[PDB]
Order: structure tokens, then C-alpha cells, then sequence
């Protein structure tokens, strides 16, 4: 584990500009991941409902609670990519070997590139403070610099899986 | 001269992301209060669990969303699962209604956005007395009765003396002077039959 | 004991009697001369329902306007009645001889039979010859001199119990005289 | 066969769930008349009490026999029996309407009832009468034309939903027939 703060954080933020634009792009993805995962993996099941049919790979409660975790563990390599501006870390720990993983266990993954495309779009929302039902309070400017290279850190995880 | 074991543990570490069977994720909290001081970040790998019980939220109540919603019920015909195997006994109260379902029924509530269904054992019932009261738990928890039997006259004979007679009945013991516990008598009363049957057959005769 | 076998017949509220191994010993010595009049009894109770059918046979034989239009036997009524009370008078006259007295017969069932065969139009009569057939039936069962039947008995004399059942029967028709 | 509700709630997963809020909203994109396929469950569960309770008292009056000495509402059990088994009836027809499907119904309820009633010995034609009678009060609270009580709707047809109902019931007295 590591901290920085203070007099050290002003250093990292004088290496880019956006430092404080880029802090406040984390923080609105990390306040609402839990809310994030629920509805990105809902939304999986009303699109396609045969998820929770018998045969299903979401039918049961202990698969269901592995789902859910993965989407979680997905959303939280993206979030420190954003935080990091590189895509090494979520590359080489995250997405190295999960599609062989997944082929083995039966996992579907055109399904589970929907959820990632939700959450990808939760996502933008969040940073663009565009969202619908939530709001956030920023200083006055614009972040769609941002929220394109999360964009692309999802895409990462679709190509992965495809 | 090959070790083909060897060779595949060496080929699959080789390879191996080590992270892939740990669930292990960076986590991320940052802390802001408005003042230069206050400001920190930082970031700590660890595991990610499993909650098996908001897990069950998510899946109760999509699966009441599938059913009510009825074009999915075309494009996505659900798959017939067979139940599992549980003995019959003929009858149909225990065979059809077993205990682990039986009165169970839908509560339907409607409110302003939130449409709730629950399944609920159903009991009504009279005076104190409760429908389900025929089940009751173990903790809440004698003698057998007898199987029964199929006038200006009357100042010489009432009705409750008329027609009534002695009965009696033998076994002499079974060997000439010898005793024998099998010996009995028996004395009895009763009401003579109308014999209705013999007389006709004597009175045709 | 024998007086609780009377009340045994008369109450209306008496556990039937169940006698066996030490008590139908008891009973065999509260008896006098008990295994001849237990074999008398016996004699009349395992022909009881020939001798029956026999005697109001035997009535009816002798005088067939009993069954004619108007007669007392006529229609399956009348002739069931008469059947039932040859049965029983018979069973009263074999309480009188287990007893070795009259009054069971006497009080349970000859008290007001007279008057009700008056009041009913029952011919005494005709009734008197029923009695006198199963009389007769009754003292040949008794002597074993049956015709048709003969019973196991010891050998000896019974003819004391004969007449005494004699006077049993001659004494319905001494009451509905 | 089930719906993907029943079938977790046989399993003892969870007996309880809810849809509601944006993903309500969400059901009603893909329903035709969904404000109105809702008004007409609210209709019947709203007064579900009331609707028992008539249909087994009009079985009463219809027939006195079932409170008779020696009939089969005598004893305070079986009446509780039958306005439990009455309400029972009532509910799966409100999930019935609400998802527009009777597989439930027939699957969980109507299977195997009738050799059931058979083997309890229930009058299986005055529990026609009583499904029959909750019919006529569904259809009359549908249409607004309920006599006592008039609920409060926004205008319109609603004559598909009353049909519809009166098909679910008629099915339920197939099985019972
Ligand atoms: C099935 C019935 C189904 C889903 C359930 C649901 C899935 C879904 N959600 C979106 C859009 C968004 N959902 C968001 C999440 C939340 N909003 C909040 O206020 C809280 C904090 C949080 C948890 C509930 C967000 C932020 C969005 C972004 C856009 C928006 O505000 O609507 C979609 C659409 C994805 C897209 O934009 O292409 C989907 C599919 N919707 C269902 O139908
Ligand atoms: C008309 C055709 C007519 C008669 C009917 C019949 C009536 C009658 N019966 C007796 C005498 C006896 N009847 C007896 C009965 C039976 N004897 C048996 O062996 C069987 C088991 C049983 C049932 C049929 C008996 C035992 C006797 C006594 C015989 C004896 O004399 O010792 C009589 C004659 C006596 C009398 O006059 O009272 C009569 C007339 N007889 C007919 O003629
Ligand atoms: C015996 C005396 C017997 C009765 C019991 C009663 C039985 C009966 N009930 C109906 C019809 C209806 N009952 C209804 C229920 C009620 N209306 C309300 O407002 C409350 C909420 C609720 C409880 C009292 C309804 C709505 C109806 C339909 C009538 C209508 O159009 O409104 C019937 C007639 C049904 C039929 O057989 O066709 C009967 C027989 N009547 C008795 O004689
Ligand atoms: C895009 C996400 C938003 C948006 C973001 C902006 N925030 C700006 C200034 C700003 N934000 C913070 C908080 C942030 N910096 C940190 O160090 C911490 C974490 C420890 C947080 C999470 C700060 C401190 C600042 C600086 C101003 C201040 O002192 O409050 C900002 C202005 C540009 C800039 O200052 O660099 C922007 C554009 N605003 C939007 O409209 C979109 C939606
Ligand atoms: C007139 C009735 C007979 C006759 C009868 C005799 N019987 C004699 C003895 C005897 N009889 C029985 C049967 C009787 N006793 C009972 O306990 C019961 C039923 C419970 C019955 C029906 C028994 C047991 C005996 C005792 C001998 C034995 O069988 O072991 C008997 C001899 C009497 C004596 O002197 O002790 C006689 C005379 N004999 C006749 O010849 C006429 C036709
Ligand atoms: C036949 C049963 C009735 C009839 C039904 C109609 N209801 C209409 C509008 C409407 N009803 C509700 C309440 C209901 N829908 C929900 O979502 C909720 C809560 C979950 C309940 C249970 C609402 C909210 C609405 C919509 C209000 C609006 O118009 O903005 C309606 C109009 C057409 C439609 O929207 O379906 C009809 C015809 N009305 C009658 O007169 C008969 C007797
Ligand atoms: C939900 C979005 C999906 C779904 C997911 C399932 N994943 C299951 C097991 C599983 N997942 C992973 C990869 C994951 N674990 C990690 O450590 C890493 C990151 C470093 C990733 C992102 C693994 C390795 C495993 C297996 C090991 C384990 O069980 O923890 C799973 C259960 C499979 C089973 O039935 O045995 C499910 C259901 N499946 C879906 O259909 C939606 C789309
Ligand atoms: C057969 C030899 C007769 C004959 C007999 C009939 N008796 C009728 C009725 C009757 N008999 C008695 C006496 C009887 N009942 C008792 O309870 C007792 C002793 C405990 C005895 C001895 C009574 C009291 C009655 C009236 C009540 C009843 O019927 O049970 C009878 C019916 C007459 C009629 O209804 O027409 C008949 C035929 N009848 C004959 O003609 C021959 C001679
Ligand atoms: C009243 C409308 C009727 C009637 C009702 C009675 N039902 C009796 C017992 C009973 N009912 C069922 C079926 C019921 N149980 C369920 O779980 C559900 C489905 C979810 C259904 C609809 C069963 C299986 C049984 C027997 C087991 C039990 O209840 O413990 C009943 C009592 C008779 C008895 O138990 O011997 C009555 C009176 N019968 C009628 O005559 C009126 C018309």
C-alpha cells in the first residue's frame, strides 16, 4: 500500500495539467461503483433473460455471486487505469488469460461484453456529470478528454474477451 | 527419457498470469475536504469477495421482471428443468400437496412505482379456531370407545319389556371326570327377531 | 350366585355372565343334582329351534283354519307373532328348569299374557296345544326318547327332571286357561 | 411448467420480490395496456377478503347442506378449510392476470386438486359454485360496474381484462369439474 499527500501531491500534480481534473474523474467512478456493478449486470439479464433459465450461467446463487464479483474486479483495474493514465497494469494482472479462463468455465462472453458496455456508458455519464438521476459537484470546465480514454480502457476488456 | 509431467507443469508456469486464480483488485479511496492538507490518495491491492446475499436480491427480483414481461416470453423460450426425485405413496393429498408447498400462495402489492410479489402460506379461519390449526408444531402437543350394535297392551306389557327373553350357552369339559379349563356357561339377555323370513317360508309350506 | 343369575335375567342393566373353570365348578355345587339338569337344559336349547317350528307346524296341522281368511295365523305377520311366542314361552320354561322353581316364568312372562291374548283375539286354545306339542318334544329330549335326534349322555335316570319340566309347561297353560 | 419466478421460490431461495422504480418502468415498454393490466390486479387484490367471504356464503345460501348436521362445513375446521382453500383460489388468478399466463396456476394449483377433493370427499360442485361466484364479482370490480363499492380510473375499455379473467376462472373449473 502506498500514500501520497500534501507537499507530495502537488509534485504528481504538476507532471499533467488535469491532475485535479483527473482525481476528480476517479472519484466519481469509485463513489458510485457499487450502484455501477448492480445495474451493469441487472441490465445483462433484462436484455437477455435466459441467464437465469435452467442451464443458465447465472441461475443459482453462487455463480450469480461470482459474476458480480467479476464485474467488480474488472471495474476496479479500469478505475486504477484512469487514476494511473496507463493501461499496463489492467493488461498484464487483469485481462491476461481470463477469455482461456472463461472458454474452460462456459462463460458467455458475448454476454459478458454487455456488461462491460453498460458500465462503460455509466461510466462517461459519471464523468460528464450527464447522469440522469445523480449529480455531482465539480468546479467548471471539461472533462471529455477523460472520459474518452475511459472509453478506451473498456474497449480494452471487449477485445480481450472477443 | 522425457519427464512429459515435468514438461508440463515447466510449459504452463512459463505462461501463467499469477494473478488470474486470486480475485485480488487495486482499491482506490481518495479523501478531500477543500484544504491542500487534507488531500490524499491511496491505493492498496485487495481481494475481492463474494456477497451470496445481495446476490440473491439482484436475482429474485429479475426473475419476477422475466416473468411479467411478455414478449421475452417468446424470444427466450426458458428450458424445462426436471424435478428432482422424491418418492410417491398414492395418495394424491401427500403426492400433490406436499408440505414443503403446500398453501403457498401469491400476495400481489401495488403501490405508487413498486409492483411486489410474495409468497405467502395462506390461513383464515373460525370462531378461534385456524385453518391450518390440523398442523400445528409438535411443542404445541386415551380411552377407545366400544364398536356399537346394528299398544293397549301396555299395562301388561311395556315396551322396554316386550319381546325380551334369556339366552344361555355351553361347553361340558372335553374328558369324562377330568377337569378342563376350557369348560364354560354363559347367561345373556335379549329381544326375540321378528323372524320374518321363516314364517313366510312356513307359512308357504 | 343363583340369585344374582336371576337378576342377570330380570335387570334391565346386568352384565351378561361369563362362568368358567372355578366358578362352573362353584356353580356345579350350588345346583342340586347340577350335571343331569345342566344336560337337561343343554337337551332343550340344542333343538330349540326344531322343536319351535315343529310345534306351531304342529298346531297348524291339526286345525288349518288357523291360516285361513280370518284365522289367527293368517298372513306373515300373524304367523311370525305366533312363531316368536312359542320361542318365548320355550325359553322361560328353560330359565324355570337351570332354576329348578317357576317364578321367572311365572312373573316375566304368564302375568298379563292371558289378558293380552283375550284383548289381541289370540286363541288360547290352539295356543294351549302349541305348549302341549312342545311339552311332549321337551320330556322325549330329556329321556333322549327323541325319534329323529339322539343326544350323549351318562347312563342313568332323568325322569324327575322330565316331570318337573312337565309342570313347568302345564303351567302356561294353566295361566292363559 | 414454471415462470422464472415460481421456480426460484420452489427451490426455497427467497419468497419475496419486487419490481419497481426505473426497471417498473422499463416492464411497461413492453406491455400493451400496462397501466391498465395493473389497475385490474388492484382491483381484485384490494378486495380479496371481501370476495371470499361473499363466495362462500353465497355456497350457503346456494346450498344449506353444507352446514348441516353431518355435512362438511360443520366443525369450525373445515369452514376455515374452505375460506382458506377459496382465498388460495383467488390469489393465483391475480398473478394469473398480472402475467398474463395460467401455467403457474395450472402447474402449482390446479394440478392433481381434483382427486384430492375426491379423496377428502369435498362436494366438488359447490366448490364450482363458489369459483364460480368469485368469477362474478372479478368481471363486476373490472368494469367498474360493481354495485357497493365504485373505484376511482381513468377512462377508457377495459372489456380485453374481463374476458380475460373469466377464461382463468372457467379453467379452474375444468380441473375441479
Ligand atoms: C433492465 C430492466 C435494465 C437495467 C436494470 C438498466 C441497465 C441500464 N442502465 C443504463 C443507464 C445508466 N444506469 C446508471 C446507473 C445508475 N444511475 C444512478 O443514479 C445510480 C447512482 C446508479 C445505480 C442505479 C447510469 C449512470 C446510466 C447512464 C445513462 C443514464 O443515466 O441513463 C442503461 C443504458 C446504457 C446506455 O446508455 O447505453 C442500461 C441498459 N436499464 C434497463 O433497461
Ligand atoms: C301334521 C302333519 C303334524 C305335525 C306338523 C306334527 C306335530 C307334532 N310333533 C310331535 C312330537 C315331537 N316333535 C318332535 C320334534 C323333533 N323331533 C326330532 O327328532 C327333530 C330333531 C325335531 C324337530 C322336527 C319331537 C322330539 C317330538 C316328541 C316325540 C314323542 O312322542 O316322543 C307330535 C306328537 C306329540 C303331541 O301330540 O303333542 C305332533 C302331533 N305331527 C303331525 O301329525
Ligand atoms: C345469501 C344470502 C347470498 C349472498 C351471500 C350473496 C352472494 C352473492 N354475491 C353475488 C355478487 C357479488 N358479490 C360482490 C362482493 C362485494 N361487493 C363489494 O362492494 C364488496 C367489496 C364485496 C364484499 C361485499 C360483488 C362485486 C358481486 C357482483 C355484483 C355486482 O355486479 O356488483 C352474487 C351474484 C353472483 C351470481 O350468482 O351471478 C351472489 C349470489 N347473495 C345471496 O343470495
Ligand atoms: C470532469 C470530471 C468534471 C470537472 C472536473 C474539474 N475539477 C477541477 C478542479 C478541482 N477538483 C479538485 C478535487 C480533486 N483534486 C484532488 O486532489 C482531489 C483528491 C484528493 C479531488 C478529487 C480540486 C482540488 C480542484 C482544484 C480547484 C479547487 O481547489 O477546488 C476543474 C478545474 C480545472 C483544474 O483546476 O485543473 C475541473 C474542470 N468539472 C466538470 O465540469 C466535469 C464534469
Ligand atoms: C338326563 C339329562 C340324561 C342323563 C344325564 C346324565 N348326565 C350325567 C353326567 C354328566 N353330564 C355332563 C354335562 C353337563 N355338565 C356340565 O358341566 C355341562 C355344561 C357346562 C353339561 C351340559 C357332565 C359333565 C356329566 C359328568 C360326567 C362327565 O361327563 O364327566 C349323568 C350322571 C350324573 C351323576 O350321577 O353324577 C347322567 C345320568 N342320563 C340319562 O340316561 C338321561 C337320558
Ligand atoms: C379497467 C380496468 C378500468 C381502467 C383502467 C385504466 N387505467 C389507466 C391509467 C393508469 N392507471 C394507473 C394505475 C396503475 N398503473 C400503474 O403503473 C400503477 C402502479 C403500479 C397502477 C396499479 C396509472 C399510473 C395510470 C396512468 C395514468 C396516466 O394516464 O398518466 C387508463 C388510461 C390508459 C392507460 O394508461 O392504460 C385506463 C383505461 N379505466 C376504466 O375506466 C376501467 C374501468
Ligand atoms: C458475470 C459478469 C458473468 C459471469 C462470471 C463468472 N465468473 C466465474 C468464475 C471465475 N471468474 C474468473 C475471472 C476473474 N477472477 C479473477 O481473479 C480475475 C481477475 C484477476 C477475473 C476478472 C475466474 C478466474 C473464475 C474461476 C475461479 C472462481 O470461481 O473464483 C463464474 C463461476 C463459474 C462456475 O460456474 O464455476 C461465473 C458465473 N458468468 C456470466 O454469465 C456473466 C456474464
Ligand atoms: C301362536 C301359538 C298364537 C298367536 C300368537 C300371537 N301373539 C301376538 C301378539 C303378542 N303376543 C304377546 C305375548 C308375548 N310377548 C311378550 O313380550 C311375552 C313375554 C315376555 C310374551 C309371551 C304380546 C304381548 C303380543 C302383543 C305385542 C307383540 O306383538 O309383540 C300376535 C299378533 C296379533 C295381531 O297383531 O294380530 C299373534 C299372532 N296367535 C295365534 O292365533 C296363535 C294361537
Ligand atoms: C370450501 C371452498 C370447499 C372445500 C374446502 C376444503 N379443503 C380442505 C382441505 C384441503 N384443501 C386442499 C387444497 C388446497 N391446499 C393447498 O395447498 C392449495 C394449493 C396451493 C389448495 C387449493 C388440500 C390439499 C386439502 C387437504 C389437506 C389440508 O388442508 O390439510 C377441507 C377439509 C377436508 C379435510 O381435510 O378432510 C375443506 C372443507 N371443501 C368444501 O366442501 C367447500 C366447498
Amino acid at each position: 500500500a502506498a500514500y501520497v499527500g500534501g507537499s507530495d501531491l502537488q509534485a504528481l500534480k504538476s507532471f499533467i495539467a488535469d491532475g485535479n481534473k483527473r482525481l476528480d474523474a476517479v472519484n466519481s467512478i469509485v463513489s458510485n461503483a457499487s450502484c455501477m456493478v448492480s445495474d451493469a449486470v441487472s441490465g445483462m439479464i433484462c436484455e437477455n433473460p435466459g441467464l437465469i433459465s435452467p442451464g443458465g450461467n447465472c441461475y443459482t446463487n453462487r455463480r450469480m455471486a461470482a459474476c458480480l464479483r467479476d464485474g467488480e474486479i474488472i471495474l476496479r483495474y479500469v478505475s486504477y487505469a484512469l487514476l494511473a493514465g496507463d493501461a499496463s497494469v489492467l493488461e498484464d494482472r487483469c485481462l491476461n488469460g481470463l477469455k482461456e479462463t472463461y472458454i474452460a468455465l462456459g462463460v458467455p462472453t458475448n454476454s459478458s461484453i454487455r456488461a462491460v458496455s453498460i458500465m462503460k456508458a455509466q461510466a462517461v455519464a459519471f464523468i460528464t456529470n450527464t447522469a440522469t438521476e445523480r449529480k455531482m459537484s465539480f468546479a467548471a470546465g471539461d472533462c471529455t478528454s477523460l472520459a474518452s480514454e475511459v472509453a478506451s480502457y473498456f474497449d480494452r476488456v471487449g477485445a480481450a474477451i472477443s | 527419457v522425457v519427464l512429459p509431467v515435468a514438461r508440463a507443469g515447466l510449459a504452463a508456469t512459463a505462461k501463467k498470469n499469477q494473478y488470474m486464480g486470486t480475485s485480488v483488485a487495486p482499491e482506490i479511496v481518495l479523501t478531500d475536504k477543500g484544504s491542500d492538507m487534507s488531500r490524499k490518495v491511496k491505493t492498496e491491492d485487495k481481494k475481492v469477495a463474494a456477497d451470496q446475499a445481495a446476490a440473491m436480491g439482484i436475482l429474485a427480483n429479475m426473475s419476477l421482471y422475466a416473468s411479467l414481461n411478455p414478449v421475452k416470453r417468446m424470444t427466450y423460450k426458458a428450458k424445462e428443468q426436471a424435478p428432482a426425485y422424491v418418492k410417491k405413496t398414492g395418495n394424491p393429498v401427500e403426492d400433490f400437496y406436499p408440505s414443503s408447498w403446500r398453501n403457498m400462495a401469491p400476495v400481489i402489492s401495488l403501490s405508487a412505482n413498486r409492483v411486489a410479489v410474495a409468497f405467502e402460506k395462506i390461513d383464515a379461519a373460525s370462531n378461534g379456531v385456524k385453518a391450518n390449526s390440523n398442523n400445528k408444531p409438535f411443542w404445541k402437543s386415551n380411552y377407545v370407545a366400544p364398536e356399537a350394535p346394528a299398544a293397549a297392551y301396555q299395562r301388561y306389557f311395556p315396551a322396554r319389556i316386550r319381546n325380551k327373553a334369556p339366552a344361555m350357552e355351553f361347553r361340558r369339559p372335553s374328558f369324562a371326570n377330568t377337569e378342563d379349563p376350557s369348560a364354560y356357561f354363559m347367561l345373556q339377555k335379549e329381544t326375540v327377531p321378528l323372524r320374518m323370513a321363516l314364517a313366510e317360508k312356513l307359512l308357504t309350506k
